[PDB]
RNA sequence: GUGAGAUUGUGAAGGGAUCUCGCAGGUAUCGUGAGGGAAGUAUGGGGUAGUACGAGAGGAACUCCCAUGCCGUGCCUCUAGUUUCUGGGGUUUGUCGAACGGCAAGUGCCCCGAAGCCAUCGCACGGUGGUUCUCGGCUGAACGCCUCUAAGCCAGAAGCCAAUCCCAUGUCCAGAUGCCCAC
RNA sequence: AUCGAAUCGCCACCUACAAGACUGGAGCUUGCUCCCUCGAAGGCGCCAAGUAUAUUCAUGAUCACAAGAAA
RNA sequence: AGCGACGUCGCUUUUUGAUCCUUCGAUGUCGGCUCUUCCUAACCUAGCGCCGCAGAAGACGCUAAGGGUUGGAUUGUUCACCCACUGACAGGGAACGUGAGCUGGGUUUAGACCGUCGUGAGACAGGUUGGUUUUACCCUACUUAGCUGGAAAUUGCGAGAAAAGAUUAUCCGCGCAAAGCGGAGGCAGUCCGUCUGGGUCUGCCGUUCGGUGGCAUGUGCUUGGCGCUGCCAUCUC
RNA sequence: UUAGGGAUAUGUGGCGUCAAAACUUAUGGGCUCAUUCUCGAUACGUGAAAAGGGUGUUGGUGGAUAAAUCCACCGGCCCCGAAAAUGGAUGACGCUUAAGCCCAAUUAGUGGUUGCCCAUUAUUCCUUUGGUAAGGGCGGAAACAAACGGAGAAAGUGUAGCCCUUCCGAUGUAGAUGUGGCCUGGAGGUUAGGACGAAGCUUAUGGCGUGAGCCUAAGAUGGACCGGCCUCUAGUGCAGAUCUUGGUUGGCGUAGCAAAGAUCUAACGGAGAUAUACAACAUGCAACGUUGGAUACUGGAGCGGGGAAGGAUUUCGUGCCAACGGCACUCGU
RNA sequence: AAGUUUGAAAAGCACUUUGGAAAGAGAGUGAAAUAGAACCUGAAGUCGUGACAAAGACAAUGGAAGUACCUCCAUUUCAACGGCCAGAACCAGCCCUACUGCAUUAUCCUGUCGGGGGUCAAAAUCCGGCGGGCAAAAGUGCAAGAAUUUUGGGUCUUGG
C-alpha cells in the first residue's frame, strides 16, 4: 500500500557509487568544445589549495536590490606555480573510442617528473628516460620523432598535451610529496596542424596560469573531496533520524524494502564511505590571478586599501602556509581540502549571463588572522595597538 | 603486443611461416537482419569463422519510427534492483547484430560460446579485413529479393543513431574516406585489367589449335 | 631440449627408468569508455499594464530582469553550535603543616576558549543537442473537385535518447609510453 | 626446445562502388526495332613453365591420419 | 458545449461478499512512524484540441508518470471533520509493502468495575482501567572495503589486429597517387654458404649522440639559494 | 500403453536459427502493415475481451442513371473501442517477395504413384523371463587307446534349468502369493580348511548373478579359530520414529571473556633470556612472584576485627605446576 | 559409566644425547614395540600430510554414450600361430530401390456450315447444325511386372 505522505528521496542516485575515489588527482573528464576558429589554446591547469578568505566588492547588476552596493563574499586561494610541459600526444578517431597514436617526449625531463616512475627515488639507480634521452638524438632517433608528429598531422582528432607540476617551485613543506603531479591537457582552436605547432614549442618550457585563463573568467574545477571514512546512513544521506524511543538505536533506516522485490534495492541508503569521491563543479568565478611574492609583492592591496599586504593571512593558512607562488582567487567554495591537487579547466557550460559575465573589482581583502578572531590586517596594525611590549624592553637590551 | 612473448618465441622457434586461418567475410550492406542472422547462426554451429562486416547498413522491415520503438521497449527492460546486473542494452550496430545472432545460439553451452567467439563484426570495413580476399554474400538474406520494394524499411545504423550509438559520423567518415582510397587504386588498375583481358583473346591465337577447338567446347572461347 | 623436484607402506647403498613442474615476463605512468548509473524541478516579484478584451464591472501573457520554495553536490572565510587543549582564569568541600605547587569529587563546578568537526542556523555552484507523441500545417492523390496522408515533408511536449556529470577493460584495450629482462 | 598435432586453395586480374520498377549503346512507335563486346563465367591452380617426340618412381608387397608440408 | 433517463455492453481487483485450493509438529493478526519503488483512471508542473471560450476564472478531452503532492486540532483508529498554507495539497500497489525496523494506543488472556442476560458458575461481536514485544556471528541481497587469475574464458602448440603495405629485401622522407622529386658514412682484416650475398668480430677516419673545462642570454626562483637549457673548448663515448 | 537391445516405418506435433526435418520446398492461389502491455502466429486454455464504429483495404448481393458512375446492404483481414501496479515475454530471437492468416500440393498441365524429421508405438531380428504353455528325444545305433573331430544325454514343477524346436504375454500404488532365493546367530548331520596364518578388517582386486548377494586376488592387516551342503531353529537383514546410546562435525579461532575507577618503576627470584650464520633499533615476543618506592581505591552501614546457620581441614609450614583457579601464574582455598 | 584383555614370560625400554620438565632423537628387550601402559584386533565418520587429477561462474551428485590420460586387476595371444584389429569376395534370410499391364475417356477430338464476336482487317474465346473420330495420350480405376533367371543396393541391424 502507498506511502502516506510523499517526500523527495535522498541523496543523488546519479553520483553512486558513493566510492573512494581512484586518483587524488582530479582530471577532467571531458574537454569543451573544439571552436576551430580560435587559435589554439591550453584548456585547464594543475592548483594546489591553500584556503580561504572573504572579499569586498560592489556589485553592478541593474534590476537587483544590491544594485550599487558592496558585498562581502567568502574566495577560495589556489596556489598554482608554472607548469611544465614534458610531451605531445594526439588521438586518432576509430568507431569505437579515442585512441593514442603516439607521445613526442621533451629532450630533457626534470627529475621532478621521473621521480613519478619509482615508488622510491633515492634508493633507485634513477634510469628512468636514460634510454631515450640516448635514443632520441643521433640519426633513427630524429626520424622517429618527424614520423609521429606527420602522424598526428595526418591521423589525429585531438592533441593534447602532457604537462606536471613543479614542485621545487612551490616550496611547501607540508604538502611533502616530491613527486610530479602528471596530466594530459588538451588544445582546443586551430586546425590539427595549428595544434602540432604551437605543441611543439611548448616543450620544456614553462606554462603560467595568466596565460591560460584571465581574471574575471570563469573556471569550473576537478577535485576529490575531503574523506570522512566509513559514516552512518544519517551523515551519508538525509535520512531524517528516527525517534527516541526506538530500540536497536535509531540513526538507521527503518524500512529497506517491501517483501518484492525479495532483495534491497539500489537505491535504499546504506552505510559506507561517505567518501574523498570525485566531482567537478561548474561555474567558479575567478576573482583575481595573483602573481608571486618575489615578483610583485603587495597581492592584497587594492586601489581602494592601499595598504602593503599579501594574501597569506598573518599566521599563514591553517596548515598549509605562506602562498609563495601565483595564485587564482576564486569565488566559493572548492571540494578537497588544503593542500590538494586540483585543475580548472576552461568552462564548458555555455556562459551567457549577467552574472557570469561581469568584470570583479574587488574593494578590499581579508588578510586577518584565520586562527582564532583575527582583529588586525597586518603586522604593523598590531604593533600599533600594543606597540612596546615587555619581550619588546628586553631585545633592545641586547643593544 | 597481443601475443604473448613467448608464442612469438615458438612461432619463431619453430620458423615456419606466417598462418591465417580459412575466414569468411559477409558484407551486409541491406541483408535483412533476422534472416541473415540465422544463415550466420547455423555456419557458426558448423564450424565456420565469420567476419561480419558494414553492419551499420542492415535492413529491418518496417518504418523506422517503429523500429526505434522496439529497442527502446529493449531499453525499458533492465534489472530494477541492480541494473548494473540487468540486462545490457548494447546500441553499436555491429552489436545489435551479434546479441541477434547469439540469442539464436545455444549460448549457455561451450559450443554455444565456441560458435559465437569465432564471429567478429564491424562497422564499415576496417584495414584489417579490407583487402583480404573478396567479399561475400547471402542471397536468400538480401533486400532486393526479400522485401517487396513497396514497403518502407530501415537502416540498422540510422536507427542505432537516435539511441545511444553516436559513432554514427565517425563510421560515415571512414567509409567516405575508404571508398575513395579503393576506387582511386581500382581505377588506376584499368591499365593493367585490360592487358591481361586482351592478352587471353591475343593467346587463344597462337595457342595450339587443337585445344581452342576444346575451348570453344566446354564454353570458354 | 634445458633447469628444478619427486618416485613416501618391509634395512642400507648404487644405477636406470618414469612422472610432475619452470622455461618470459616483470614493474611504473598517461589515457580510450562499451556497459551501467543519472537531476535539477517549482513559484513569487519587477516589467509588459490598468494594456489586450469588455457596455461596464473587471482583467491576462510571452522575450527580459530580479529573487525565493523544494532537491542536489560541496565548503568552513564569516556568524552560530560543540571543548578531554581538562588551554587560561575563577571557585566549593576534602587533602599533602601554611604559602607555592597542586591533588580527590570516574571531566568537582563556573566564565571565556583555539584547532577540528559542523548548520538551509553559515557559504558556493547546479547546463547542452536530437529523435518523437499529441496537435497544427505543406505538397497531394485515391475520387476530373475535395482532403495534413495513401506515398513524401514541415513544425514540435517537463516524455524518450545522447552531450555534461558518477563507477568504469570480466568490454579481458593489437591504446600510448617509462625501465629491466627474455627472444 | 619440449613439439610428435587436428586444418589440406592459391592470387600484386576477386580483394572498388551502385542499382534490382534495373547498369552494354541508341531510335519513337513506349514495347518494339536496330547496333555492340550480344548482356548467364574473377583469374589461376588440378603433375613436362606446356600439349609434344620425352623422363626417375616398384619391395611402402590389396584399405588404414597423406608415411607428404611454401602452389 | 456540458449532461443524459428507459435500456445495453464491458473493464478493474483500491470495497464487501462467495468459495475453502495452500499453510494448524505455528507464514507474528490493527494503525502510525521510517524508507524505497512501481502503476495511471492526471491534482499541480510541460505541450495541445474543443466550449453555451470576449477578458478573467473554468468546463470537457489528448499525448505524458520526468518532477511535486504540506503544517496542525479531536480520534488507537483506517475512515471522517474543521483550521491554515500552497503551483497542487491526485487516486493507489508492492503478503490489505514495511514488528529478528520500531512503537504497543486498539484487539485478543490471567486482576478488577458497571450495565443487560442467567437460579448459578459465567456470557456480551457492549463500556472501563491495568497488563513481558525474544535471537543474526550462517547463505543470499545490498552498501562500502581488499587480494587476484583469466580469450580453447585456467587446457591446444586451435594461429582472426576497428594495424602497416610487400618476398629478405625499402634504405628513408614525401606523394590520394600516377607521374615525379630531395636526402643515404667510408676504408682495411674475418666466418659461412647463396647477383656475389649474408652473418658477426677486429683495425682505420668521419657525422649525429655522450660526458669533462671556460663565457653570455631566455626562463624560473630560494630559506642571496634550487635547476635546467644556450655557445665554445676538451675529454669520453 | 512400458522385459533388455538393433533396424525399418510411423502417430500426435512439426521442417528460419535455438532444434532433428523444405541448407528459408514448389516451376501453388489469395489476403494482411498493425507508433511505447510494442499486428498476428498450438485446440483444451476468459491461460482474455464485447456492444458499437472505420471514404483502411479486399470481395459479394440488390437497385439506379449513362464515360463511366451512384445509392443501400452483407462478408474477409486489419484499425479504434482497449486503463495496474518488479523488467519481460507468439517459449526466445526474429519474421513482412512471412519465418503471419485461409486453402492446397510433393520435386509439379511432364507423363501418378510414399518430400522430410522425432516416439518405451507398429513391423521385424536377437536376448531374457513366465505360461491354462504346444511338440520332439531320452531301449545309449554301429565305429573309435594313448604317443607322433571333442563333450553331454537326468522320465523331469523349481537348480549351473535333462536336451531341443516352437508360440503367446512381459509396466503398476495399496494388496495377495511364488522361488532348487540371497544373507545372519545357533542345534541335528555330512564334507572340508587353519600358525606354510581362522574369524575380523582395509582396498582404481577383479570374476560370476537381472537382483538380494557370492567368489578369487592383495594387505608392507591380523593372531586362533572356521567354510560348503541337507535338515531344524529364532531376540535373523535398517536410512528416516522431534528414534536410543557413544562418538564426531560445519558454524569457528567465530559470539565473545565490556558493573564494582588502576596501575607504574627498580633490584632480586625463576626453565620462562639480553635465546641470531660484515656495531646497537629494523631478527626472542608477551607474561609471573616477592621487597623497596610511587599513584589510587575501599571510606567505620569497610575488599576492617569477631560469632550463629551452613560448610568440615579450606587453617599452618615445607615442596610443587600434570590437571584445576573460563587470560596468566613462579601464586592458590 | 567402566572388560584393568600388554605379552608366553615384565624380559615394564639400562645407557648416551637435546630439554627446566613433559618429551624428542638414538640404543636395548621381545617372534611382533605399528603389543610401550587406556597397551589384542583398531572399523565408520571427520581432520592433517606428500603425490597427483584437473577444474570458470550452470549448487553438487545422478543417467546414457564416447574420448583423453592412467591403471597393471583380469583373460587371451605370440609364427606350418591367434580367442585381437582391419578390408575384400561368396551363401541363406531380411529390408530397400528401379523396371509395367488391364480397363477407361464423348460435358471430349477434328472438319465444316450458320451465327456471334471483335479488329485497320481477320483469327480466337463462345452457341447451334451436320460429317468423321484414337487428343494416344490422360496427374482416370485396378496392377500380380521371378532384381545372379552370368550381374541394382544394405546388413558394424542376422547368421554363415
Amino acid at each position: 500500500s502507498h506511502c502516506k505522505f510523499e517526500h523527495p528521496r535522498h541523496g543523488h542516485l546519479g553520483f553512486l557509487p558513493r566510492k573512494r575515489s581512484r586518483q587524488i588527482r582530479g582530471r577532467a573528464r571531458a574537454f569543451p568544445k573544439d571552436d576551430a576558429t580560435q587559435k589554439p589554446h591550453l584548456t585547464s591547469f594543475m592548483v594546489f589549495k591553500a584556503g580561504m578568505t572573504h572579499i569586498v566588492r560592489d556589485v553592478d547588476r541593474p534590476g537587483s536590490k544590491v544594485n550599487k552596493k558592496e558585498v562581502v563574499e567568502p574566495v577560495t586561494i589556489l596556489e598554482a606555480p608554472p607548469m611544465v610541459i614534458v610531451g605531445i600526444v594526439g588521438y586518432r578517431q576509430t568507431p569505437v573510442g579515442l585512441k593514442t597514436i603516439g607521445t613526442v617526449w621533451a629532450h630533457h625531463t626534470s627529475v621532478e617528473f621521473r621521480r613519478r616512475y619509482y615508488k622510491n627515488w633515492k634508493q633507485s639507480a634513477q634510469l628512468a628516460f636514460s634510454r631515450q634521452k640516448q635514443f632520441a638524438n643521433t640519426k633513427e632517433g630524429k626520424v622517429a620523432e618527424a614520423r609521429t608528429l606527420n602522424a598526428f598531422a595526418k591521423k589525429a582528432s585531438v592533441i593534447r598535451v602532457i604537462a606536471h607540476t613543479q614542485l621545487r617551485k612551490l616550496r611547501n613543506h607540508r604538502v611533502g610529496v616530491k613527486k610530479a603531479h602528471v596530466q594530459e591537457i588538451q588544445v582546443n582552436g586551430g586546425s590539427v596542424a595549428a595544434k602540432i605547432a604551437l605543441a611543439k614549442s611548448l616543450l620544456e618550457k614553462e606554462v603560467r596560469v595568466d596565460s591560460v585563463f584571465q581574471q574575471s573568467e570563469a573556471c569550473d574545477v576537478c577535485s576529490v573531496t575531503k574523506g570522512h571514512g566509513t559514516e552512518g546512513v544519517v551523515k551519508r544521506w538525509g535520512v531524517a533520524c528516527l525517534p527516541r524511543k526506538t530500540h536497536r538505536g535509531l540513526r538507521k533506516v527503518a524500512c529497506i524494502g517491501a517483501w518484492h522485490p525479495a532483495r534491497v534495492m539500489y537505491t535504499v541508503a546504506r552505510a559506507g564511505q561517505h567518501g574523498y569521491h570525485h566531482r567537478t563543479q561548474l561555474n567558479k568565478k575567478i576573482y583575481q590571478i595573483g602573481r608571486s611574492v618575489a615578483v610583485e609583492p603587495n597581492q592584497a592591496t587594492t586601489t581602494y586599501d592601499l595598504t602593503a599586504k599579501t594574501i597569506t593571512p598573518m599566521g599563514g593558512f591553517v596548515g598549509y602556509g605562506t602562498v609563495r607562488n601565483d595564485y587564482v582567487m576564486l569565488k566559493g567554495s572548492v571540494s578537497g581540502p588544503r593542500r590538494r591537487v586540483m585543475t580548472l579547466r576552461r568552462p564548458m557550460a555555455p556562459q551567457t549571463s549577467r552574472q557570469l559575465k561581469e568584470k570583479i573589482v574587488l574593494k578590499f581583502i581579508d588578510t586577518s588572522s584565520k586562527i582564532g578572531h583575527g582583529r588586525f590586517q597586518t603586522k604593523k596594525e598590531k604593533n600599533q595597538w600594543f606597540g612596546p611590549l615587555k619581550k619588546d624592553r628586553i631585545r633592545r637590551e641586547e643593544r | 603486443a597481443f601475443p604473448s612473448r613467448k608464442d612469438a618465441s615458438r612461432a619463431q622457434r619453430k620458423s615456419a611461416k606466417k598462418h591465417r586461418p580459412e575466414i569468411i567475410v559477409i558484407d551486409l550492406k541491406d541483408h535483412v537482419l533476422g534472416r541473415a542472422a540465422a544463415v550466420v547462426a547455423k555456419q557458426l554451429l558448423l564450424g565456420k569463422k565469420i567476419t561480419v562486416v558494414r553492419c551499420e547498413q542492415l535492413n529491418i522491415a518496417g518504418t523506422e519510427i517503429r523500429n526505434k520503438i522496439k529497442y527502446l521497449q529493449y531499453l525499458r527492460k533492465r534489472k530494477l534492483t541492480n541494473p548494473t546486473k540487468g540486462p545490457f542494452h548494447h546500441r553499436a550496430p555491429s552489436d545489435v547484430f551479434v546479441r541477434t545472432v547469439r540469442s539464436m545460439l545455444p549460448r549457455y553451452t561451450k559450443r554455444g560460446m565456441k560458435a559465437l567467439n569465432s564471429l567478429v563484426a564491424y562497422e564499415g570495413i576496417p584495414p584489417n579485413v579490407v583487402r583480404t580476399g573478396g567479399r561475400v554474400v547471402i542471397p536468400r538474406a538480401q533486400r532486393h529479393v526479400c522485401y517487396r520494394s513497396e514497403r518502407p524499411y530501415t537502416v540498422l545504423g540510422n536507427m542505432c543513431k537516435h539511441v545511444g550509438w553516436k559513432y554514427s559520423d565517425v563510421v560515415a567518415n571512414l567509409e567516405k574516406a575508404r571508398v575513395e582510397k579503393a576506387s582511386r587504386h581500382h581505377e588506376k588498375q584499368a591499365k593493367l585489367r585490360d592487358a591481361w583481358k586482351s592478352a587471353r583473346k591475343e593467346a587463344l591465337a597462337k595457342m595450339p589449335k587443337h585445344n581452342v577447338e576444346v575451348l570453344k567446347k566446354f564454353g570458354y572461347a
